[PDB]
């Protein structure tokens, strides 16, 4: 947030996951990311760059995330034909 | 009669077996003497109960494990039946034998090898 | 029944937000809708939307963000006068910062900053924010 | 996917699915698990489609990759069948097995001397190992497991379908897990058969 | 001298990166939404500027064959004027160890509160960032956001939380019994968290996203430490 003075103010910008547009707390314990590591795709062997996501506990609570890991992951590798 | 023994006695007696396990006997007049050699024992009454259990463990550990408490030689063959158990390789004669629309999702795999069927019946219970 | 049309719709969305639902499906469609949906889809608190034809009186389908927190109706249609205007402004919307009080003139349907400009009250349908 | 043929279906593996029964499927549905379900039998089973349990295993084992430190992905199992198996695993793949009656309060505690905090869990059956899974939420843990195919859940970051019931199906899946990981992070990886069995991440079994 | 100082030796993981010195900022934990479970923690970034206001001492009791048997729970509140509030009830036999019991607890509760401004911007936020609530068993509050120079029109009991907050004008409503307190400051504290989890249009850019601090220094933590 940024006032007239340009001054950046706010102690934090908060995470917003990417599991339904919607951002979590500070003492929510079910809001987790998870790496996931690419490969290089032509032997099958790690490299380097991850790709991270973050999902808000309360989808993951009523059990929706096993569709919304893999909806992400499905416009990516390694899943690109299910 | 009554008295079942107290924990005191229970407690300690798995440890007294567990590091002495090839210093004893099955006779209570050898145990007791060891027992009063390998530690203190603040009492000679609470030195002949502790033996005496100490021996009743040690007739059943010969027969197999007693849970809570393990001896080295028991620990030894868990590890020899789990690095390998005596029985064949094999998965499981290496033959596949299908029924229909096994088949089907197998043509959906985009594979067909080494085909086989059995030909099942209607219907869910009855 | 159903003798306000557009009460029905915005709980639909009310709803479905709350849930997480991306696709949601409303009925029936007027006209009255379309520009309620086109003012809220401007300012990008909701996205695209589909409007299905029948000969009857349609549907649609919407595609929408978490973005949208609450859509109400306000039931019956009251008068506003550019006085009384911040009297409402005051207690539909939880800050002065962002938040669009919705309303038709006879300038057409449009938000309440848009209305101050044109110097014309009216009648007021909904909220939101 | 999208490499050629290394992270693509092999037709080897094909025959030791179906040998081990992985492919058939529990009476029941979810309403979550009906995307990997194709149809049913005339009998009442369902069955589980293989190209849908086959990419399942991979970003799940790439996940598995992905800790810089492997020795803190600690694995759980109580029902008999998955202990020899989750042993194995974690003398394979650097692991921290958790075999048997789980002893809750695991990771919640400060003060236990049998006190854990790994970073993420792979577990077998989500409805034998309730506790663990719960306690998850608590501590801020990602979770990967084998559902069957009406096992809840919720939880459950994603699922490895399986059959699961007992038989080689259990040992089967957990085997193939580790052939992964190797593949992806060691040196293991020739596209050439591996030297482990299948065999010995099978359940121990009332012996002859 | 003749006397040494030892005071704290994690056993917990977020403890030991914090100890050796790799986190530098309570908004670095905040950000992962990780647990904190050891309460040195709190006091090391901060415990500089942390006060203690304890708000009622109230005896509770049970009841058995031999009469009354008495426990004595107070309510303690914690926070520095930067914008860091907690709060923690404990209970106890005896009085002066229920205190500091609570003012253990409390530590391990603190969060931060969001401030913003009435509707122009001129630098240093005064006020909340939007209008919001929370409630607790039929005890609500409304804080409503207010222009400078009003302060803080509340009751007593609320009063405290919200100056601890660092918050500097507000209006408030309430509704519902008041008299339980206990009720009545946990719906208050309730209120304030909630500030960070309301979406604004502030907020609609995409986060960056960034390896959790437990993961870059994972190779400080596999040495000998925890």
């Amino acid at each position: 947030m940024q006032s007239n003075a340009g001054e950046f103010v706010d102690l934090y910008v908060p995470r917003k996951c990417s599991a339904s547009n919607r951002i979590i707390g500070a003492k929510d314990h079910a809001s987790i990311p998870m790496n996931v590591a690419e490969v290089d795709k032509v032997t099958g062997r790690f490299n380097g760059q991850s790709k991270t996501y973050a999902i808000c506990g309360a989808i993951r609570r009523m059990g929706e995330s096993d569709d919304s890991i893999l909806r992400l992951a499905k416009s990516h590798g390694i899943v690109s034909q299910n | 009669m009554g008295r079942v023994r107290t924990k005191t006695v229970k407690k300690a007696a798995r440890v007294i077996i567990e590091k002495y396990y090839t210093r004893l006997g099955n006779d209570f007049h050898t145990n007791k003497r060891v027992c009063e050699e390998i530690a203190i024992i603040p009492s000679k009454k609470l030195r002949n109960k502790i033996a005496g259990y100490v021996t009743h463990l040690m007739k059943r550990i010969q027969r197999g494990p007693v849970r809570g408490i393990s001896i080295k030689l028991q620990e030894e063959e868990r590890e020899r039946r789990d690095n390998y158990v005596p029985e064949v390789s094999a998965l499981d004669q290496e033959i596949i034998e299908v029924d229909p629309d096994t088949k089907e999702m197998l043509k959906l795999l985009d594979f067909g090898s080494l085909s086989n069927l059995q030909v099942t019946q209607p219907t869910v219970g009855m | 029944v159903r003798m306000n049309v557009l009460a029905d719709a915005l709980k639909s969305i009310n709803n479905a937000e709350k849930r997480g639902k991306r696709q949601v499906l409303i009925r029936p469609c007027s006209k009255v809708i379309v520009r309620f949906l086109t003012v809220m889809m401007k300012h990008g608190y909701i996205g695209e939307f589909e409007i299905i034809d029948d000969h009857r009186a349609g549907k649609i389908v919407v595609n929408l963000t978490g973005r949208l927190n609450k859509c109400g109706v306000i039931s019956p249609r009251f008068d506003v006068q550019l006085k009384d205007l911040e009297k409402w402004q005051n207690n539909l919307l939880p800050s002065r910062q962002f938040g669009f009080i919705v309303l038709t003139t006879s300038a057409g349907i449009m938000d309440h900053e848009e209305a101050r400009r044109k110097h014309t009250g009216g009648k007021i349908l909904g909220f939101f924010f | 996917s999208g490499a050629l043929d290394v992270l693509q279906m092999k037709e080897e593996d094909v025959l030791k699915f179906l040998a081990a029964g992985t492919h058939l499927g529990g009476t029941n549905l979810d309403f979550q698990m009906e995307q990997y379900i194709y149809k049913r039998k005339s009998d009442g089973i369902y069955i589980i489609n293989l190209k849908r349990t086959w990419e399942k295993l991979l970003l799940a084992a790439r996940a598995i990759v992905a800790i810089e430190n492997p020795a803190d992905v600690s694995v759980i199992s109580s029902r008999n069948t998955g202990q020899r198996a989750v042993l194995k695993f974690a003398a394979a793949t650097g692991a921290t097995p958790i075999a048997g009656r789980f002893t809750p309060g695991t990771f919640t505690n400060q003060i236990q001397a049998a006190f854990r905090e790994p970073r993420l869990l792979v577990v077998t059956d989500p409805r034998a190992d309730h506790q663990p899974l719960t306690e998850a939420s608590y501590v801020n843990l990602p979770t990967i497991a084998l559902c069957n195919t009406d096992s809840p859940l919720r939880y459950v970051d994603i699922a490895i379908p399986c059959n699961n019931k007992g038989a080689h199906s259990v040992g089967l899946m957990w085997w193939m897990l580790a052939r992964e990981v190797l593949r992806m992070r060691g040196t293991i990886s020739r596209e050439h058969p591996w030297e482990v069995m299948p065999d010995l991440y099978f359940y121990r079994d009332p012996e002859e | 001298g003749k006397a040494g100082d030892k005071e704290w030796l994690p056993v917990t993981k977020l403890g030991r990166l914090v100890k050796d010195m790799k986190i530098k900022s309570l908004e670095e934990i905040y950000l992962f939404s990780l647990p904190i479970k050891e309460s040195e923690i709190i006091d090391f970034f901060l415990g500089a500027a942390l006060k203690d206001k304890v708000l009622k001492i109230m005896p509770v009791q049970k009841q058995t064959q031999a009469g009354q048997r008495t426990r004595f729970k107070a309510f303690v509140a914690i926070g520095d004027y930067n914008g860091h509030v907690g709060l923690g009830m404990k209970c106890s036999k005896e009085v002066a160890t229920a205190i500091r019991g609570a003012i253990i607890l409390a530590k391990l509760s603190i969060v931060p509160v969001r401030r913003g401004y009435w509707g122009n911007k001129i630098g240093k936020p005064h006020t909340v960032r939007c209008k919001v609530t929370g409630r607790c068993g039929s005890v609500l509050v409304r804080l409503i956001p207010a222009p400078r120079g009003t302060g803080i029109i509340s009751a007593p009991v609320p009063k405290k939380l919200l100056l601890m907050a660092g918050i500097d004008d507000c209006y408030t409503s309430a509704g519902g019994c008041t008299a339980t307190l206990g009720n009545f400051a946990k719906a208050t504290f309730d209120a304030i968290s909630k500030t960070y989890s309301y979406l604004t249009p502030d907020l609609w850019k995409e986060t960056v996203f960034t390896k959790s601090p437990y993961q870059e220094f994972t190779d400080h933590l596999v040495k000998t430490h925890t």
